[PDB]
């Protein structure tokens, strides 16, 4: 019931850290968090309900690197207990409806497949029917590898979605976890209304790896970093966990022109 | 500069050019040169056909890079007439990676955008070897929204190696551009028609992909990650990259039946880079039969057709 | 820190603050100093009553530059509630020159673009005095897109010496983004309200002060060009700016009888300075004034209006 910050190496209880929404209490370091957990605590309590659960991997490819890509997703599915990366819940917050969607990044890294994009669409879908707000958590290390084209293909498909809710008028905000890279990055993560981000969030399109590589150079201190982006545009603003429900509460509050939300 | 496995038929031509250069030489014994270019030159036909009849996907990937093969602009000269080039997003720079720009298909006037690669080692570097900054993005954006302003098709040439991955580039928010021409591009009140002409991929190639009709050439890979990087990340090694390209499924006929793509424009026998003109030939009828089943359906219709095809992508 | 004219009555007001602390230090002779204190205070008053009686355009220039004054955070703090503030442009960088984000105006939700300039040397400096590089004027044109998005008034405040001539703000087209934002504010579907609390012109300032009412302060101005550079350029010597500021006409009252602004709103006796937040309840009422009336528009008549009044600029 100890577990330890990586960043700052302090001893935080593991309930304090949970009570937290994983966050250390000493350092403010931003841990990971499960989907579902990330769900719960945004939406209100005793209204979510779980869309597009009836998605499952399907391989067709029948890929195979070095593990059978439907080990993986066995393996990934056991681990995590989610059929694939990205949950979507409807539900309430403070009293208005609103259609979640969070990323699993433990699920093969996050990474998006067929049933990602899918899952996507299906919560586009369910916020055009029933007017209302669109959330989207980023945690994600590009586009599945062991689909190809098929997931490539997934970014195209989720950014027309986004449009269609654009011509609508429904507001959709995209909050940018750690780390939002690849083909999430490019294609719906950095594609909504308002940009949220959270502390010291790796963000961008290729990993810092590669960009090493390619320019064989120094990257500027804090590179890619979500402090350091909020100085180059690509950030609407940066807010802290244990803040956020009731400040995207507040956001969707005076886009969709409703009565503010009850502290 | 023929790839390892077209050392042979590069051979043979070098002897077919050595012979034109002795029948261009003497005057006395022009018919024995004659009779012997004929029989190499279908020596030549005839071992490009059966060397070509089992490619690899490795080997497909590799013509497709191959360092002689015509880019975008060499397709717009071949193809089109009257080409005027558009320079510039209007905020920060033109990249030199995508080349746009207005031009007449037999005669209908059409916007084409694409990647051009450059031809040598200092257009290579000029060019960012196809690879293009965000501001190449925003100018493709810019090109696409100015064509469907004025009812006007929309042709794009896809043969890059991907988004420039530089920490400038990177800066300057290069996944904004691309999920904002992916988005944009979906809502198009014009036809799109687009080829993967070359090497396409990584995502930075669907920013200018979102069309109507995609088509690609016979000997031209599509992949959601360079077969290198697939092997370094999966493979854990870059020596297996052939095994990565097999494994994902790059090559044209194995992207058609997973329906991802409308049809492939066979090439001149031994790749495109043989006989150029006769694949812009070939593209350019593709083109048109595209334009031609395309224009019955009307604008509302064409969108609608745009989103269902969007959306039936994947197994899911 | 008062103007040069006002040396006067800063006096006074020190004297004020001296007798106040005294007031504050002893207690036998709390009457005499209270007494003293309160003459004193009508004193002042009248002082700046009457100095303030005939104030040229040059002396209204001044305190429309006066280095203590509300700015755009100041009167978003003391007229909105529940403010935040979004950054970026998602292209190269958020300008601090120029601050936007969403608020609420008597619960209503209103969307809020202004000029900072900042308080003291640091954010000065960090704000580069309130001129804004294209970067500002590309985040001003998304948020009012946004606004626009979801049926949301505009309110823009204008306080700025004008556009950053630099050379980096140059080659990022300065010009390209201030024609941009003035062709898109023209067809917005929300009514915008602008005021010109503070300093505004240049063409930098127009570039968020496209609206359909224009609202000026007392003692703030408003001019196609600074008066040293008008004095520069014509009067062919700095030391003459009064007289360019005077010739110009770039005062309230002077723009307001050729029909180029919609109302005057009145400042505290002494300059918005004295009482800001009087000077904010004033700009808040007419803020809901002028979204009351303009309520009643449908949006195609809200934009044949504003077409209207932009076609009326001029004599010709
Ligand atoms: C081209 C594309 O869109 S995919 C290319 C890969 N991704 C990128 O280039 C962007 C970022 N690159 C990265 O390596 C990471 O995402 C970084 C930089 C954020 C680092 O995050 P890390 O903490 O190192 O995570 P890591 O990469 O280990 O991801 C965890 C797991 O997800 C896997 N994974 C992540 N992204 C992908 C993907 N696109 N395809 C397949 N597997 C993936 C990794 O192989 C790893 O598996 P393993 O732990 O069993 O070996
Ligand atoms: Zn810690």
């Amino acid at each position: 019931v100890w577990t330890k910050c990586d960043s700052c190496g302090q001893v935080l209880y593991r309930a304090e850290l949970e009570r937290n929404l994983e966050v250390c209490p000493k350092c403010d370091h931003h841990m990971r968090m499960t989907a579902r957990n990330r769900l719960h605590s945004l939406l209100d309590e005793g209204s979510l309900v779980e869309l597009g659960s009836e998605l499952e991997p399907k391989d067709v490819l029948k890929f195979r690197d070095s593990k059978k890509y439907k080990d993986r997703l066995a393996s990934a599915q056991k681990e995590t207990g989610e059929k694939d990366a990205l949950v979507v819940m409807k539900g309430t917050l403070y009293g208005m409806p609103v259609v979640a969607a969070a990323f699993e990044f433990a699920f093969m890294g996050g990474s998006m497949g067929s049933v990602v994009g899918a899952r996507f669409v299906r919560a586009v879908e369910q916020a055009l029917e029933d007017n209302c707000p669109l959330i989207c958590f980023s945690a994600s290390g590009g586009a599945r590898m062991q689909e190809a084209l098929m997931s490539l293909m997934q970014m195209a498909k989720t950014s027309a979605a986004l449009a269609k809710m654009q011509e609508r008028g429904l507001p959709y905000i995209s909050v940018l976890t750690d780390p939002t890279m690849g083909g999430v990055s490019a294609s719906f993560a950095m594609l909504g209304d308002l940009n949220i981000a959270e502390p010291k969030a790796l963000i961008g399109f290729a990993g810092p790896r590669v960009i090493e590589q390619t320019v064989r150079e120094k990257l500027p201190p804090g590179f890619q970093r979500s402090e350091f982006l909020i100085e180059k545009g690509a950030i609407d603003m940066i807010v802290r966990r244990p803040e956020m429900r009731l400040k995207l509460a507040s956001i969707l509050a005076k886009l969709m022109n409703l009565p503010a939300p009850n502290p | 500069n023929f790839l390892d496995f077209e050392q042979p038929i590069a051979e043979l031509e070098a002897k077919i050019d050595s012979l034109t250069a002795v029948s261009r030489q003497d005057e006395k014994l022009d018919i024995n040169i004659d009779e012997e270019v004929h029989r190499l030159r279908e020596k030549s036909v005839e071992l490009t056909r059966k060397i070509f009849a089992d490619l690899g996907a490795w080997q497909i990937a590799q013509l497709a890079r191959h360092p002689q093969r015509p880019y975008t602009l060499d397709y717009v000269r071949l193809a089109f007439d009257e080409f005027d080039e558009l320079a510039g997003d209007r905020a920060y720079a033109d990249d030199k990676a995508i080349v746009g720009g207005i031009a007449r298909l037999d005669g209908r006037p059409v916007m084409i955008i694409g990647h051009q690669k450059g031809r040598e080692t200092k257009e290579k570097i000029r060019r960012n070897f196809g690879m293009p900054a965000p501001e190449g993005y925003r100018k493709a954006l810019r090109l696409m929204q100015m064509a469907e302003r004025f009812k006007m098709p929309i042709i794009t040439f896809i043969d890059t190696p991907g988004a420039y991955p530089g920490v400038g580039a990177e800066e300057r928010g290069q996944s904004e551009a691309i999920a904002r021409n992916l988005r944009e591009m979906s809502r198009l009140g014009v036809p799109v028609v687009c080829t993967v002409i070359g090497e396409g991929g990584s995502g930075g190639a669907l920013a200018i992909g979102v069309g109507d009709k995609v088509n690609m050439l016979q000997y031209s890979t599509y992949s959601v990650i360079s077969p290198e990087g697939c092997a370094s990340i999966l493979w854990k090694s870059a020596d297996k990259a052939p095994l990565a390209a097999e494994a994902m499924g790059i090559i044209a006929p194995r992207l058609k039946e997973l329906k991802l793509i409308d049809s492939i424009i066979p090439e001149p026998l031994g790749g495109a880079h043989r006989n150029p003109e006769a694949m812009a030939a070939s593209l350019k009828a593709q083109l048109l039969a595209d334009l031609a089943d395309l224009d019955v359906l009307s604008t509302e219709d064409l969108k609608n057709r745009r989103y269902q095809r969007l959306m039936s992508y994947g197994y899911a």
